[PDB]
């Protein structure tokens, strides 16, 4: 449905998501510490992706309940 | 049977299918606790040169920014999935509705007291 | 804040705030100034009486309704009516209180505009909004469809809605109701004797009706019955004294619903408007509309109409179609508590006139969208 | 005792005193407290909050049904929990829908007979003939061949 | 995975799975807007009930077919239909299945090429195959050989195969069908006094038509019996009462069939339009399209059809020639069943148009190699 809008906001989000950190700025132990960081912050997006998935999936099951009952009303 | 007897057996039986909802989501609880602890995976970043590290983090940015498309894939899918959740929503309370209207409202506020005045 | 559902109504103004389930303050709408001289000094006599307290002192007085069929005759009595509504009545300022007045279907564009303009200028109301009289009345029967027959005392009238939309062709408003009935009693009532001309004496004459009169099941089996036994005749007693015996009248009076000739007029009863505005519908709906006839209004409240109806409908009808006659117990004030449900609804909080929209065009604002 | 005393705590100690007070009020009186049997249509006509006639019902057949002459205080406490509002409110919707979805294993959209007897005897208690044919007869009200989605919804409705 | 039949028809659209015995989801393929106001307010009134839905609150609305002809009228209403074939008849999402919808012969070529764009832009299918609906109802018969009559509800189409080689030069197609059936009788129920003239009761007239009509084994015989005795009268009870009896109706309205001069058309009935689709073929293969003649499409479901078509068409062909009309009881669903054959096949699985060449090539892919 105008994936062209569709793509749009997803760029827009995307850069909203977009984050570009110094690299080459930093000690042994400041780029361990920032390697943790990141790697604790794409733990937080595994969870709450799985999240995601799960809900989609309780959502999903729902519709396929409400699918049903509507059916049976006639 | 008697009425009573039926309905403390279905009390039970509806008590026993929530201790077992309820120990079901502690097991999808630590399930999802546990995968998502497979899928991330260690950091050993001791003994390590700034090439070395530098690339692993820059490889640990382009995964995290492919995480968030992938997120706003499902995410998108899942707004998706909302929004026909509310339009089922809509179609049942509107079919309920044939029969359900004036359901909504709030009756004998305050002019039963007021009796005796007059 | 709160919306004040008031309802002007012809014979009863009944108001209160959204939300009840009855209305706060129900009372005649009738305004007598004083006719006789007055010689006592300093008694604090008023120079017009409104409301209840016209009906304690009527002896002395000369009430005048100020609406007579459905539209209002008489702008500065209405207006007197509706400050008494919200500030003795109530005891709350209207400028801090939405109001949603009630409206017959058919009525004079004129007479909706000065409503609004009064409400917007001496009121001074935030936001007000002008709803059909039957479309209440089906939303506090809960249901969705159906056609209301809300024969109330100024003007009766026949709208059939189904699955929400309304059928504006179908719409038929007949002009005899409760007031008519009660100048018919007042006729038929010499027959024996009794005569009353005053118009205090109209009010004891309406308290007849309500108390005496009820509806036949079948006319000319009660009219041979009443000949010949004398098991019908009810005494009743004046405020005086003098008890009075009604005979066949008590099923004459309102008789005359069905078959309007009684009175001169010419158009059929209440039992044949109703299939006629069922027969205009489309094909389609006839059975919805034949098994959820709705009845509304107060003349409506006559003991064993809902039977009377039900036959004659059911002789007219064909015979597979099942006729079924919804008649709530609360049929009074079924119009005001469907006002109540409506305007507690959170959807209909953005259809109120608000009073920015009024001043950028003009009175006229009510025939536009906001309806 | 387990339902029964989870009612008695339901009218507590504090509502047993506070009706005991009551019964002082509306019993005999002046007696050994030989308790009587019509103490229980005495409170009925007394506290106003009358029991349906389901709860006399009840009562008859619990009580007097072979001629006690008298209404035992656990029978008279069982009589005063069957008329006070001891709602369980019918759960809630959601509640509902998630314990049917269980019971719906097979996301049918609906419940199955079968079903019906796998959720009960996974309570242990004795689910047999009485049963589920009883249930048929009872439980579902439509007998349309299973038990519909609203058939189940509205069968548990204001029920603990 | 699994393909998607879908066959959009002409009055019935028919879908399912590829590999089962009948349809999933059949229901009218009509969109009406309501017509009325709407008085209600959070009814949850939509703006276009689609399919099966507006055939129960089609007493306040405007039902109107997308397709008029074979060929596709409205395009934004085709994509309704389509939109909620997919995802509320079948609740599977598109962008998973391979679709092949179904064509009559002899269309306009915009019709198919913007039929395809569609089912690969918004839809966004895998890929999507365009068949002739005619060599689905022969695959339905287990046959190979044959001369298929179609006669559906929008165009009567009569495609001659042999061997698995379809003759091009010999198809005859005719556009009178069920619908014109509809309004020709819908039309001459006017002379007993029944008049429906609204689009929601042309629905009514197509129930009467598809329960009471039957096709006469011999007219001027049934006319005069119909005109002397009673015994053909039937009886019709409308959706409110009012039984109607229709006469010699029942027997006339299908015989518009073999005899279109009675809706004006110049053309030659069924009967004649098939021997003159045998003769142009060739002169050996004359004797099997005779033996093998089948039938399809709805309306050919007439009580007494395959009897008046044989003699017919034994009167017109040589005395020696086997006549045989093969009806299988399943004709309404045929084209749909020898859809799903066709798409279960393996040999076919290369057929498709895949994605990736309607991007190299545009929509007129379709006219390609790729039929
Ligand atoms: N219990 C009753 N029995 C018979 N008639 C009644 C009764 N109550 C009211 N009426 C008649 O109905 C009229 C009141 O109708 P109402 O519904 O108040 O009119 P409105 O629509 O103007 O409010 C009275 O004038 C009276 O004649
Ligand atoms: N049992 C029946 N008897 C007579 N006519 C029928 C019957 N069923 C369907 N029809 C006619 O056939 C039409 C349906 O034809 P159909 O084969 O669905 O068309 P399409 O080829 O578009 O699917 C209906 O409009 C109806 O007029
Ligand atoms: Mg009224
Ligand atoms: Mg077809």
């Amino acid at each position: 449905g105008k994936r062209q809008t569709e793509r749009e906001k997803k760029k827009k989000i995307l850069a909203e998501r977009r984050k570009v950190l110094a690299i080459d700025h930093l000690n042994e132990d400041q780029l361990r510490e920032k390697a943790k960081e990141l790697w604790q912050s794409i733990y937080n997006l595994e969870a709450e992706k799985f999240d995601l998935q799960e809900k989609f999936k309780q959502q999903k099951y729902e519709i396929n309940v409400l699918r049903n009952r509507i059916n049976d009303n006639q | 049977i008697s009425a009573s007897r039926k309905l403390q057996l279905k009390t039970l039986m509806l008590q026993i299918a929530k201790q077992e909802m309820e120990r079901e989501a502690e097991e999808r609880r630590g399930e999802k606790g546990r995968v998502l602890r497979t899928r991330c995976q260690p950091l050993e970043l001791d003994g390590l040169g700034f090439e070395e590290l530098q690339d692993l983090c820059r490889q640990l940015h382009a995964r995290v920014d492919k995480v968030d498309e992938e997120r706003y894939d499902v995410e998108a899918k899942v707004t998706k999935n909302i929004t026909e959740i509310a339009d089922l929503t809509q179609k049942i309370y509107d079919l309920r509705g044939k029969f359900k209207r004036p359901t909504l409202r709030r009756v004998r506020i305050s002019a039963d007291a007021m009796m005796q005045a007059l | 804040t709160t919306a004040l559902v008031c309802d002007n109504g012809s014979g009863l103004v009944k108001a209160g705030f959204a939300g009840d389930d009855a209305p706060r303050a129900v009372f005649p709408s009738i305004v007598g100034r004083p006719r006789h001289q007055g010689v006592m000094v300093g008694m604090g006599q008023k120079d017009s009486y409104v409301g209840d307290e016209a009906q304690s002192k009527r002896g002395i007085l000369t009430l005048k309704y100020p609406i007579e069929h459905g539209i209002i005759t008489n702008w500065d009595d209405m207006e007197k009516i509706w400050h008494h509504t919200f500030y003795n009545e109530l005891r709350v300022a209207p400028e801090e209180h939405p109001t949603l007045l009630t409206e017959a279907p058919l009525n004079p564009k004129a007479n909706r505009e000065k409503m609004t303009q009064i409400m917007f200028e001496t009121f001074n109301v935030p936001a007000m909004y002008v709803a059909i009289q039957a479309v209440l009345s089906l939303y506090a029967s809960g249901r969705t469809t159906g056609i209301v027959l809300d024969s109330g005392d100024g003007v009766t009238h026949n709208v059939p809605i189904y699955e929400g939309y309304a059928l504006p062709h179908a719409i038929m408003r007949l002009d005899l109701a409760g007031r008519d009935l009660t100048d018919y009693l007042m006729k038929i009532l010499t027959e024996r004797g009794y005569s009353f001309v005053t118009t205090a004496e109209r009010e004891i004459v309406r308290d007849i009706k309500e108390k005496l009169c009820y509806v036949a099941l079948d006319f000319e089996n009660e009219m041979a019955t009443a000949a010949s036994s004398s098991s019908l005749e009810k005494s009743y007693e004046l405020p005086d004294g003098q008890v009075i015996t009604i005979g066949n009248e008590r099923f004459r009076c309102p008789e005359t619903l069905f078959q309007p000739s009684f009175i001169g007029m010419e158009s059929a009863g209440i039992h044949e408007t109703t299939y006629n505005s069922i027969m205009k519908c489309d094909i389609d709906i006839r059975k919805d509309l034949y098994a959820n006839n709705v009845l509304s209004g107060g003349t409506t409240m006559y003991p064993g109409i809902a039977d009377r109806m039900q036959k004659e409908i059911t002789a007219l009808a064909p015979s597979t179609m099942k006729i079924k006659i919804i008649a709530p117990p609360e049929r009074k004030y079924s119009v005001w508590i469907g006002g109540s449900i409506l305007a507690s609804l959170s959807t209909f909080q953005q259809m109120w006139i608000s009073k920015q929209e009024y001043d950028e065009a003009g009175p006229s604002i009510v025939h536009r969208k906001c309806f | 005792d387990d339902i029964y005393k989870a009612a008695v705590e339901q009218l507590t100690e504090e509502q047993k005193n506070e009706f005991k007070a009551a019964f002082d009020i509306f019993v005999l009186g002046a007696e050994d407290g030989c308790i009587s049997t019509k103490e229980l249509g005495k409170v009925m006509r007394m506290l106003g909050q009358n029991p349906t006639p389901e709860e006399l019902q009840e009562m008859i057949d619990e009580v007097d049904e072979d001629g006690s002459g008298t209404v035992d205080f656990d029978e008279f406490l069982v009589m005063m929990v069957r008329c006070m509002k001891d709602d369980s409110k019918g759960k809630s919707e959601e509640e509902l829908s998630d314990l049917f979805r269980m019971f719906d294993k097979n996301a049918d959209g609906y419940i199955d007979l079968d079903e019906l007897k796998m959720m009960l005897q996974a309570t242990g208690e004795t689910i047999t003939e009485d049963d589920i044919e009883e249930l048929m007869k009872d439980g579902d009200k439509n007998n349309d061949g299973r038990i519909d989605y609203d058939e189940f919804l509205e069968f548990m409705k204001g029920v603990e």
